């Protein structure tokens, strides 16, 4: 019986999934009979399962005092609609509550039955946090209310529906300055507001400043003290051939025949450089051929792949398709790396348990892309021209007025256009949250959701606003909340796998090594020496350099004629400044003790550097605008002053150090990828006004990289989506057959991108994890009890004492020295 | 010219540290090399600026030369450089400037 | 008495509308400029 | 003579005397630039075209 | 203190429910342009009266109770009951200035008064400053994001500076000539930047910039602003477009390539770090209560 029941709380989501714009009557029909039938199934089972348990232990469990609920407003809502029942507010309530029966699968899954038990507790903790996190948003909604309201009254026809007008749309604006999308042009808007670039104009900037920088770090304080402390305290819940060069040579020559890939024109197959390598594959092919025929003799998953691979090499010479399967060089060095296949096998492990969130968000995207088909199916098309509101109308031409100047106009022809991203189906709607969850072009799709009229009528201004809600509420389930503890699922495959002060303090004390000082001779040496490594000298040579970064800062543009010829004089001062300085300590470090540290040698390409520069920028007015680069990075000698600072940045650099592998696999993504992309949508033309232009486009390896990267940054990366769908022109160097030019870009693009960001979007994930979980000792260091720092402090001052390492000291300095070290170690 | 001194300057240290112990001494010689290597690169562009202020053009032998020495004395010396600091300290207890 | 109320805005629109039908006019919507020329031309049928 | 006698300083050691040589190559070899007006072609170098 | 009779009466739920009338009272204000009002907007400004009388005499009725000349000087002591006279002094102040007078900036602490909902709810009192004492430890974050975005900006003044103030006009006008969907670009002629391919179209100087003249490295104040915003990840694309069609396609690519992943990526490792080590060391701390 349990398993008859699946099969009508299944056959009832597909029921309501089928759900679509225009649909055959008969679905229709077969639609409300099924709906019925099951209604019928549902309340016989409830009631036969409740005299089969009786009325007072039913009304026990948790998750029937909810069937009855469904069981009431079914029949209620079947009653509804044979009353005087009317237009799609009340309607929307009533298909929109018999999705209820889509909650029987969480308490179904028996493992999603309590996820959602350990959710609730972990806001129920914070409500209070959430709830400052509100009143934040409210002060600075009424803020902007006082600054912008009222204030957009640009003479100019654009439409700028980010404003702060009103209350509710004021908190709209303030929500999406938060989430960070577009917040900049509402910035520009609200400098314009003001005067324009001006000087009381531009400080409009600090409230889009404060606003940003204040709420986002209040927000990650909400959202990270429940991916912390909430799925921490889940933990006690639920635990209460064999040659080396030679190798070391195919590796490298892997290498070579993967960046024979990279390096070939898309548009021009019949390059003499694809004629040059061509040639060059074959080579690399039959190398890869003859060393592995050579491998399958001592022997009858690895060892299979590059089987597998050569055979599509050696045989070219579909046909795409086999051509873009080719892709798997990369896909050799993995076994002839150990620690490739280490992170690689690494990886595919915290895969199969984070697989538990990944499929109930999966059934929370396609709860709301039902409401949403519910909402807005039919009502996402729109004219040309707003005037025209039915697609009977929209017909024929219609004015443009240049820069809203009626006395400047041009024919354009009106057609009924149909949004990108709809929800005329659940596909559709799937795709469009997708969209919504990156927070890519969402205010676009929110101002079309307000507007949204009726099944088949263009927008209407400002209709629906409340329908921001559904906007606002996805965003904070999925965007904030459900990605939020599918980090926390990382964590525990992180920190799970890999007293303890005592076992660390006592390996410091045993593999320790003194430093050295280098106390000079020669008391004229001594003499000097004794000045340059002073205490207010490097107080002195610290506010020099403060002064220099205020006399680069101070250059302008178009200024007049006594402002650079004093800049470029204060220059040749600093310059001999530093270069005396240099001079000075290496009188006293003798030139040995002196390119010993590391900063004194970082100090020294600075001199020599900018020296260079003065030379190449004044011999202009006497018989490379990259050489004045070394005036600036004279600040970073700040750093060596700064201990907490170089701490901080040696701690994560470190690590970043030591988890190569990891970073290997966002490489090979990007090239992959961008091998990919540059076969599938190398072809489309660039042409301004579009997304494939001439800065972002596929015909060369770095531009389809850089668009790459461009898309994980998540820039338009659905605009970009939408440029590679098969109505696209093909560019006139490429060979397409006369009349059909086109017929360029796929459908496959839909894959390829939302594959990208998906994957793209789980490593850099896991990538933060990683360099974050070895340095967690750093990271939750109590001051209090010991560390390595009293330890470096313990150094310093033997060093001192005895600057040549030599280990000993005698037992008089000994003991006096004792009396400095602190308590913790003295 | 100014390129070609900076490498006389560096072949000298960059021999001098074998002996007597002057190991330190690969520090400078490797910066000189890359100085050397700028100013080669900085020599290519404004030939190739001036290439096209006067017909065809075309960068046939002795760009090559350059492009190659340039990038190899830059990645040399660079690597000369980080071959010579003792490494990232890697470990609580390490530091540059560590005994041996 | 015509009343048009210009523009894209939020404010009340019944009391203008109360204007034009009460003192035998008529009442006029112009959103953009392509929305000008045919409601400003318009008035003569009531004129008729 | 760890960062003197091991064999990856060596390389580097050797890999800038090419740079050295096709340095002082490039600084007398004047053959690296054309110009065809339109035959009266010349070959470039920094010293002399 | 005849007072000290009321203060301790349930005279702080009275308080904090016409602070929430307070707050309701500056919702339903429309904010009008250039000078205009409706009724509602002119009845509110009755209600502002009241509420200024309201919130006066509950202080100076507690500044005569408990607190006085000095008598401790900490009943001022709370950190709150600082917060309240000040909101209250505001209030006064601009109550009165308008009809001595007969400014609209100072009308923008009205929007202060909020913030007496928690001076006035303890749970909230605990929340903030926990949330405080977690920013001290991010003393070192800023100072490093600080000074690498003041490199950063020092070193596109430089590279940068006056370089985007050409743009393609219509021959012999002042219009700037576009297409569909584009943006005014930067142009360059007579260099490797973009040429300008609009057919009656020349390319001249005088152009204020890409965003109305607010995306621009030509002084320290506006690179630091692009700088930030490149810096948030929101139209880094854009600039780098930008200069792309100033300058050239093959350099610029370095400066905002690395920015995002020393500025975006790297910093926010570090802060997302150095967060989660506070929360745990508290959370083990507090295991143990
Ligand atoms: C505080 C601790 C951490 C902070 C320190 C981190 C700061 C990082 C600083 C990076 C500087 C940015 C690189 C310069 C960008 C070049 C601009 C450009 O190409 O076009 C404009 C200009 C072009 O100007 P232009 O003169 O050609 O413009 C007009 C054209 N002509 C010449 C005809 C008039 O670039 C140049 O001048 C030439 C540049 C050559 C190559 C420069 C690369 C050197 C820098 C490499 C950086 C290495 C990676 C970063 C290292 C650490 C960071 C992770
Ligand atoms: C004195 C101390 C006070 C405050 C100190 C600072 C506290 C923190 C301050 C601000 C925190 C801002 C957090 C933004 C987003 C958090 C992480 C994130 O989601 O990725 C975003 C990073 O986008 C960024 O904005 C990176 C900003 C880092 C620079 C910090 C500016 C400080 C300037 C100083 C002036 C972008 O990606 P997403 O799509 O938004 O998120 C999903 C990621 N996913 C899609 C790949 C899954
Ligand atoms: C704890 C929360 C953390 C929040 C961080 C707070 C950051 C707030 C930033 C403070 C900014 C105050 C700077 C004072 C501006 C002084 C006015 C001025 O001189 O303008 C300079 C600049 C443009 O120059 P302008 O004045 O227009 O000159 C043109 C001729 N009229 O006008 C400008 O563009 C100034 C804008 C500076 C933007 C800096 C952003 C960096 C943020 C770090
Ligand atoms: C908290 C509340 C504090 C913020 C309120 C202080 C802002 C004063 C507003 C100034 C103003 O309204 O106008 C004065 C000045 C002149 O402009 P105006 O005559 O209005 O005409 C337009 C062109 N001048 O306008 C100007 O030309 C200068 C620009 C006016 C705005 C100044 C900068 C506003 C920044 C506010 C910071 C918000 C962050 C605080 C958040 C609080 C959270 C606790
Ligand atoms: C409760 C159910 C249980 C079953 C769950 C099964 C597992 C699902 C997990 C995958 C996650 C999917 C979520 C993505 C949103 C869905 C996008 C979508 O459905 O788009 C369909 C799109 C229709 O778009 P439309 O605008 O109608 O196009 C008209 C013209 N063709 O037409 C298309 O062609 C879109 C093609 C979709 C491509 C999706 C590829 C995603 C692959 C992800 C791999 C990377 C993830 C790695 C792990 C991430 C972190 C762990
Ligand atoms: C699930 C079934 C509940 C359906 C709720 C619904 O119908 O959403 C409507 C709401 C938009 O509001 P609207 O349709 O305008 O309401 C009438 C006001 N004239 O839009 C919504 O609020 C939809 C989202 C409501 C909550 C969905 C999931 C809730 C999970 C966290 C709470
Ligand atoms: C070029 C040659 C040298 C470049 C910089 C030399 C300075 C240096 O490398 O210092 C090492 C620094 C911290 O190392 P240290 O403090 O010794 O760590 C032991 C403590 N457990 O390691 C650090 O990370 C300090 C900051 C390094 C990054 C600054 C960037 C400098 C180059 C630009
Ligand atoms: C922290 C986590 C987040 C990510 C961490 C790690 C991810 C790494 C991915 C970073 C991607 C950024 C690299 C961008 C390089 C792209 C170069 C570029 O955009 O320059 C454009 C310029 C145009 O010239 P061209 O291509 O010839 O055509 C133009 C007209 N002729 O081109 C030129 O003219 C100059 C030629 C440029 C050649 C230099 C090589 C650039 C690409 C190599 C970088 C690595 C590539 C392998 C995959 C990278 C991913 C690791
Ligand atoms: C998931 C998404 C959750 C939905 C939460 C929506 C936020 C509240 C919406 C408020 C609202 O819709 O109306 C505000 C109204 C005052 O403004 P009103 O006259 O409605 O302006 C309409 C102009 N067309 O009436 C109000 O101002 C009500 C809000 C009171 C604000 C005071 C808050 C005091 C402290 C915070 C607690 C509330
Ligand atoms: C803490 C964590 C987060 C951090 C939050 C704090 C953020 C606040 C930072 C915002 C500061 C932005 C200041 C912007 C205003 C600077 C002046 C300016 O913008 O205008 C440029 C000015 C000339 O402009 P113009 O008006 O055109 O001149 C005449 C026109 N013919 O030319 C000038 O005069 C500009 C002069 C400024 C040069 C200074 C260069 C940097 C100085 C700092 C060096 C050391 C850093 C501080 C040390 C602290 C160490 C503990
Ligand atoms: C780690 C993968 O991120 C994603 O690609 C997802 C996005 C992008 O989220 C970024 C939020 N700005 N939006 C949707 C809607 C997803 C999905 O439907 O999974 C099948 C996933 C997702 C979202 C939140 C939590 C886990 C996941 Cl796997
Ligand atoms: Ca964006």
């Amino acid at each position: 019986f349990y398993w008859l029941v699946i099969l009508i709380v299944a056959l009832n989501t597909l029921s309501i999934a089928s759900e679509h714009h225009n649909q055959p009557l008969w679905l229709t029909h077969l639609q409300d009979i099924a709906n019925r039938v099951l209604l019928s199934l549902f309340t016989i089972e409830m009631l036969l399962k409740m005299y089969g348990l009786g009325l007072r232990q039913y009304f026990m469990s948790i998750f029937n005092r909810f069937d009855c609920f469904v069981v009431c407003s079914g029949i209620l809502e079947l009653l509804l609609v044979e009353s005087g029942a009317m237009t799609p507010l009340g309607i929307s309530v009533l298909r929109c509550i018999r999705l209820l029966r889509l909650f029987k699968i969480t308490k179904y899954w028996t493992s999603l039955s309590n996820l959602v038990a350990s959710l609730l507790n972990s806001i129920r903790s914070i409500a209070s946090l959430l709830l400052l996190l509100f009143l934040f948003i409210i002060i600075f909604a009424l803020l902007g209310m006082q600054l912008f309201g009222g204030r957009y009254d640009f003479e100019d026809t654009e439409v700028r529906r980010s404003n702060f007008d009103n209350f509710p749309q004021a908190l709209i604006s303030v929500f999406q300055v938060l989430t960070g999308e577009d917040w900049n042009s509402v910035m520009y808007n609200g400098i314009m507001a003001y005067g324009g670039p001006s000087y009381p104009g531009v400080l409009v900037c600090i409230y889009f400043i404060i606003l940003f920088v204040c709420g986002n770090y209040i927000l990650l304080n909400v959202f990270l003290a429940i991916a912390v402390d909430n799925l921490a305290e889940a933990e006690s819940l639920t635990s209460a051939v064999n040659a080396t060069w030679f190798t070391n040579f195919i590796l490298l020559f892997i290498l070579l025949s993967s960046a024979a890939l990279a390096a070939e024109d898309p548009i021009r197959a019949e390059s003499v450089r694809n004629q040059i390598l061509g040639y060059f594959d074959i080579a690399f092919t039959s190398v890869f051929t003859v060393e592995i025929v050579l491998k399958m003799t001592t022997y009858g998953y690895f060892n299979i792949l590059d089987l597998l691979v050569v055979a599509v090499s050696l045989i070219s010479m579909v046909v795409k398709i086999l051509r873009v399967l080719r892709v798997l060089r990369p896909l050799r060095a993995i076994n002839r790396a150990k620690g490739l296949k280490h992170v690689v096998q690494c990886v595919f492990v915290a895969i199969r348990t984070i697989g538990n969130i990944v499929l109930v968000t999966t059934l929370l995207q396609f709860m709301f892309a039902c409401i949403g088909v519910q909402l807005f199916k039919g009502k996402f098309f729109s004219c040309n021209d707003l005037s025209k509101m039915t697609e009977e109308e929209c017909r024929g031409y219609y004015y443009v007025y240049k820069d809203g100047d009626p006395t400047q106009m041009e024919l354009r022809p009106r057609q009924w256009i149909h949004n990108d991203f709809h929800f005329d189906n659940v596909l559709s709607a799937m795709m469009s949250l997708f969209t919504v969850s990156t927070f890519e072009g969402w205010p676009q799709l929110l101002y079309r959701a307000i507007d949204s009229n009726e099944e088949d009528m263009g927008p209407v201004y400002n209709n629906r606003v409340e329908m921001a809600i559904f906007f606002i509420i996805y965003i904070i389930l999925i965007a904030f909340f459900m990605m939020n503890i599918f980090v926390g699922f990382v964590i525990v495959t992180f920190q799970e796998q890999g007293d303890k002060n005592q076992r660390q303090c006592v390996q410091y004390a045993l593999k320790a090594r003194p430093l050295r000082c280098y106390i000079p001779k020669n008391p004229y040496q001594y003499q000097v020496w004794y000045v340059v490594t002073s205490s207010y000298f490097e107080y002195l040579m610290f506010a020099l350099i403060m002064l220099n970064t205020i006399c680069l800062g101070m250059q302008h543009y178009h200024q007049s004629e006594e402002m650079n010829h004093i800049s470029d004089i204060l220059n040749v001062a600093f310059t001999i400044i530093f270069t005396l300085e240099m001079i000075l300590k290496l009188l006293a470090f003798k030139a040995r003790g002196y390119f010993g540290d590391p900063w004194n040698v970082f100090d020294f390409l600075i001199v020599i550097g900018s020296i260079i520069d003065v030379i190449l920028s004044e011999i202009d007015t006497f018989l490379s605008a990259f050489f004045r680069l070394f005036r600036v990075m004279r600040l970073i000698k700040l750093l060596s002053r700064a201990e907490g600072v170089r701490t901080l940045l040696w701690t994560f650099i470190k690590s970043f150090q030591a988890l190569p592998y990891v970073a290997l696999l966002i490489v090979m993504l990007f090239f992959i990828y961008a091998v990919i992309g540059m076969q599938m949508f190398g072809k489309i033309a660039l042409v301004d006004g579009t997304q494939i232009n001439r800065n972002n486009n596929f015909q060369t390896f770095p531009q389809a990289v850089l668009l790459l990267f461009r898309c994980a940054t998540g820039e338009a990366w659905q605009e970009i989506l939408l440029a590679c769908s098969y109505g696209k022109l093909c560019d006139p160097e490429s060979d397409y057959a006369p009349g059909e030019e086109y017929t360029c870009g796929t459908n496959f693009a839909y894959y390829y991108f939302i594959s990208f960001y998906m994957l793209c979007a789980f490593l850099i994930i896991n990538l933060f994890v990683a360099v974050i979980m070895d340095n967690f000792d750093y990271l939750t260091r109590d001051w209090s009890i010991l560390g390595p720092h009293h330890l470096d402090e313990f150094k310093a001052i033997w060093a001192e004492y005895d600057p040549e390492a030599k280990g000993r000291i005698k037992h008089l300095d000994v003991v006096t020295l004792l009396r400095r070290i602190q308590p913790p170690l003295g | 010219v100014f390129s070609l001194g900076f490498l006389i300057m560096g072949t000298i240290c960059a021999l001098m540290a074998f002996r007597k112990k002057r190991d330190y001494l690969l520090r400078p010689a490797s910066m000189f090399y890359v100085f050397a290597g700028l100013c080669l690169f900085v020599s290519l562009e404004v030939m190739r600026q001036s290439v096209k202020r006067m017909i065809e053009y075309y960068y046939s032998w002795s760009f090559a030369c350059a492009c190659a020495a340039f990038v190899l004395l830059f990645l040399g010396g660079i690597s000369l450089l980080l071959f010579s600091l003792p490494r990232m300290p890697q470990n609580p207890w390490e530091s540059c400037m560590d005994a041996e | 008495v015509f009343t048009f109320s210009v523009g894209q805005h939020n404010y009340d629109r019944g009391p203008i509308q109360w204007m034009a039908c009460e003192n035998k006019g008529y009442y006029y919507e112009i959103p953009s400029i392509g929305a000008i020329r045919i409601n400003t031309q318009e008035y003569l049928d009531v004129l008729g | 003579m760890s960062p003197t006698e091991a064999p990856k300083v060596r390389v580097t050691l050797f890999c800038i005397l090419v740079g050295i040589v096709l340095a002082m190559t490039a600084v007398v070899s004047d053959h690296w630039a054309v110009l065809s007006p339109h035959c009266e072609a010349a070959h470039f170098g920094l010293w002399r075209i | 203190a005849c007072i000290s009779i009321v203060e301790w009466k349930p005279f702080e739920t009275i308080i904090l429910l016409t602070i929430f009338a307070n707050c309701v009272a500056l919702a339903v204000y429309l904010p009008m342009p250039e000078d205009d009002n409706n009724s509602l907007n002119l009845g509110l400004e009755k209600l502002e009266y009241f509420f200024l009388t309201v919130f006066s005499i509950e202080a100076a009725m507690k500044i005569i109770a408990y607190g006085f000349l000095f008598h401790q000087d900490a009943y001022l002591r709370s950190g709150w009951n600082v917060l309240d006279f000040i909101i209250v002094f505001l209030g006064v102040f601009t109550a009165i200035l308008e009809q001595v007078n007969v400014v609209k900036a100072l009308r923008a602490f009205r929007v202060l008064r909020p913030l007496r909902l928690v001076s006035g709810v303890p749970s909230l009192q605990v929340v903030l400053n926990s949330i405080f004492k977690a920013m001290l430890p991010l003393f070192h974050i800023a100072l490093l994001v600080l000074f690498m975005v003041i490199i950063y900006a020092i070193i596109g003044l430089e590279l940068f500076k006056g370089k985007m103030h050409k743009t393609c006009y219509y021959i012999g006008t002042d219009i700037v000539a576009t297409v569909e969907n584009e943006k005014p670009s930067p142009c360059a002629r007579t260099g490797s930047g973009r040429p300008c391919t609009i057919n009656g179209s020349e390319c001249r100087g005088g152009w204020p910039g890409p965003n109305h003249g607010i995306t621009h490295f030509d002084n320290f104040g506006f690179s630091m602003l692009t700088v930030y915003q490149c810096i948030t990840m929101e139209g880094w694309t854009d600039v780098l477009y930008w200069v792309n069609d100033a300058i050239g396609n093959e350099w610029p690519w370095i400066y905002f390539v690395t920015l995002i992943l020393l500025g975006s990526f790297f910093i926010l490792n570090l802060v997302l770090g150095v967060l989660s080590g506070e929360f745990t060391k508290e959370r083990e701390k507090a295991k143990s209560r």
